[PDB]
């Protein structure tokens, strides 16, 4: 996951 | 110990040392949403992880179990937290954990949990001796990794390791003058050491940037740095800058340069300068040059800027 | 080319169903995947293809409720999934004590957000517990952590906190003065907003900062006109055709929303080039499986599918609802939220  | 892909790997449900524990399964209820299917091996490790967590068992076997849970999913923050709890409870060798996390991050440099884990370790050890070199290795595979730069700034500030960073920045700007992360680092070092109020420093920096701009005129990063260190002092307070830039327009032109000029003219108008109406026209002329031929993609924006200048200075 | 609407509807449907084990790393944030899918269907006006009632129960089973003795308030909110093994309970009985069970700010956010999208009235949400949990996450510098056990802290979570307070229509969940201070201190010398002070400004954090201020209704009060002009300049400079997240980096579909939405909030999105942006977004469309990818000829994912659609929405794509740029839900959903807030105030 790129954002979390 | 026993690797997940070793020929002799044994499910936890078949290990004697785990016979006393009742595995705890996950249950998404009657109608599961965004349900992920898990292999026997995966579900087996986590069914025991849940068991150990639920009982807050601070054991050595639980510690080894987290290694497997992490190999299966390094993005599970709960696992990392529990592993930290265990690191303390069992008073494990933190220098060894540093080797561990160092390998994990190299394989997954974009994971938030692994960088957070390393930071906690460095805080615990109060030892930043390995940090700058480790980060430089990561930045060597991806010079723009946001996590790496963030960790680097934290280490440098927390343990006051400013001595060689400006040199590191200079080295990277030679490798790729377009790396926006490095220009940010440069401003980070300078503003946290000497600062920019020292005219000798400001001059050194402005001169350094102009040299970089001359090498690669189409570089937003260099132009943003130049404007960044002068905008608050007042762009119109630097007469030789305006002329030096106008002298670059002939060859080293670019939308960034034109934009800079517009911003200088705007600062002038902002400071009740001489030839107000004449300056305004010099600005408007540039806005239109940007809109019609130099930065066409922002055509409507530049025109919008132009109209803003007219209704504000007439 | 053209917008393959039906293909994207199916894509989102599949996201809500069953995923191959290769997506295991999304386990702890399944709730946000649900959000991308649900909000994405809402945006395409197709929430009818799902069973709102089943999903609402699932979401409620993710709420960390206070225990009988209310000794775990600082840990309430929503979980990303049921990976801890806690017995299924759609917020019916009280909370079952567990040493490591707590909410996650991004999940509390997407959770509440999903409930509103599905039509729930949030009556089963222990509002006070969530706000108590939220307060516990704020640090001295004004930013937030994701979980009470500790984690990284940055702008992303400031935005989550803001959205939660906004949706629960109660700002006791944070010390607004300190949050605003954190947002101001994140402004870079190049005028964009970074994840934190001194860091490189980024399209994502700029959106989080600006949207947070708009949700608080304090944009104008926090930044001067000169400052807002500098931010606008930084943001509009992000467009190359599509948008990139920071200077000298390649464009990525999701920035069409992160940056585009920021420009919309700053009232100058109208001055950007629509055609080039639209053409780029569509070039990352997977014509076979549906959804969007970050780059053309790249694999699609729920996140880029959702933000690509919201990016298209900003320019009023034929067939896509208008997105509320700051709340990150359809205007229709934001409207339904307005009604809800009204009904409570009685
Ligand atoms: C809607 C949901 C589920 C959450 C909203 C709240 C969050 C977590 C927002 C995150 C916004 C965001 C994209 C922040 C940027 C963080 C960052 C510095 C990412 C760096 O990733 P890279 O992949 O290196 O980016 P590039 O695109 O610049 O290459
Ligand atoms: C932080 C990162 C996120 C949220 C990415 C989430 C991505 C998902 C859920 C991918 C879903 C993929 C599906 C349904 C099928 C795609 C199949 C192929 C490309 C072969
Ligand atoms: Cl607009
Ligand atoms: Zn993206």
């Amino acid at each position: 996951c790129v954002i979390l | 110990f026993l690797s997940l892909d070793s020929p002799t790997y044994v499910l936890y449900r078949d290990r004697a040392e785990w016979a006393d524990i009742d595995p705890v399964p996950q249950n998404d209820g009657p109608s599961p949403v965004v349900q992920i299917i898990y292999s026997e091996k995966f579900r087996d490790v986590y069914d025991y992880f849940r068991a150990v967590l639920q009982r807050d068992e601070r054991s050595e076997r639980a510690f080894k179990l987290t290694r497997d849970a992490i190999e299966l999913n390094a993005a599970n923050y709960t696992v990392w937290h529990f592993r930290r709890v265990l690191l303390r409870s069992l008073q494990k060798d933190l220098q060894e954990e540093m080797n561990y996390i160092i390998a994990i991050i190299e394989e997954q440099p974009k994971n938030y949990q692994v960088w957070h884990h390393r930071r906690v370790l460095v805080e615990w050890l109060k030892d930043p001796s390995q940090e700058l070199e480790f980060i430089a290795d990561i930045l060597n595979q991806d010079a723009k990794n946001y996590h790496a730069w963030q960790h680097r700034q934290w280490v440098i500030q927390e343990f006051r390791l400013w001595d060689n960073e400006l040199q590191y920045v200079d080295q990277l700007l030679k490798e790729d003058v377009r790396n926006n992360s490095v220009w940010n680092q440069r401003h980070f070092v300078i503003s946290n050491t000497t600062g920019y109020s020292d005219r000798a420093v400001l001059e050194r920096e402005v001169q350094y940037t102009l040299e970089m701009i001359k090498l690669v005129p189409h570089n937003e990063s260099a132009w943003n740095y130049l404007k960044g260190i002068l905008q608050d002092r007042g762009l119109s307070r630097y007469p030789n800058l305006l002329n030096q830039l106008l002298d670059l327009q002939p060859s080293h032109s670019s939308p960034y340069l034109i934009a800079f000029l517009v911003d200088i003219y705007e600062d002038m108008l902002e400071n009740q300068c001489d030839n107000k109406e004449d300056i305004l026209n010099k600005a408007l002329e540039l806005c239109e040059i940007l809109a019609k031929e130099k930065d066409t993609i922002r055509k409507e924006y530049w025109r919008y800027i132009g109209r803003s200048l007219q209704s504000k200075h007439s | 080319l053209d917008f393959l609407r039906d293909r994207h509807v199916r894509f989102f449907q599949r996201c809500l169903q069953v995923l191959p084990e290769r997506y295991s790393s999304l386990e702890t944030s399944r709730l946000t995947i649900a959000f991308f899918a649900l909000s994405g269907l809402d945006m395409l006006d197709s929430l009818d293809v799902v069973n709102k009632d089943d999903i609402i129960e699932w979401i409620y089973s993710l709420q960390v409720l206070p225990t009988e003795d209310r000794s775990n308030l600082d840990r309430c909110g929503f979980r990303g999934s049921s990976y801890l093994g806690i017995p299924f309970n759609p917020s019916k009985n009280p909370g079952t004590a567990h040493p490591y069970d707590s909410g996650h700010i991004a999940m509390t956010y997407t959770g509440l957000s999903c409930l509103i999208i599905l039509g729930d009235d949030l009556s089963r949400v222990d509002k006070e517990a969530c706000l108590a949990g939220l307060r516990a996450l704020q640090l001295e510098d004004g930013s937030f952590c994701a979980v009470p056990e500790g984690s990284e802290n940055d702008m992303r979570f400031v935005y989550c906190a803001s959205c939660i307070c906004y949706m629960l229509n109660n700002w006791s969940g944070m010390d607004m003065k300190k949050a605003i201070s954190y947002i101001r201190r994140s402004m870079s010398y190049d005028n964009g907003l970074a994840q934190g002070a001194g860091l490189e400004s980024h399209g994502g954090s700029t959106f989080c900062g600006i949207a947070s201020l708009c949700l608080m209704g304090k944009l104008e009060e926090v930044f001067s006109e000169k400052e807002l002009n500098r931010i606008k300049r930084w943001c509009i400079m992000r467009q190359q055709n599509g948008y990139h997240g920071r200077p000298n980096k390649p464009v990525d579909t999701c920035y069409s929303f992160w940056v585009g939405a920021t420009l919309k909030l700053l009232k100058i999105f109208q001055y950007t080039n629509f055609e080039k942006n639209r053409n780029y977004i569509l070039s990352t469309q997977d014509r076979l499986v549906g959804g969007f990818a970050k780059w053309p000829d790249s694999h699609p994912d729920a996140l880029h599918a959702y933000f690509g659609i919201c990016g298209l929405s900003l320019m009023e794509e034929s067939g896509i609802c208008k997105v509320h740029p700051a709340l990150n839900v359809s205007t229709r959903t934001s409207e339904r939220l307005r009604d809800l807030h009204q009904s409570w105030k009685t």
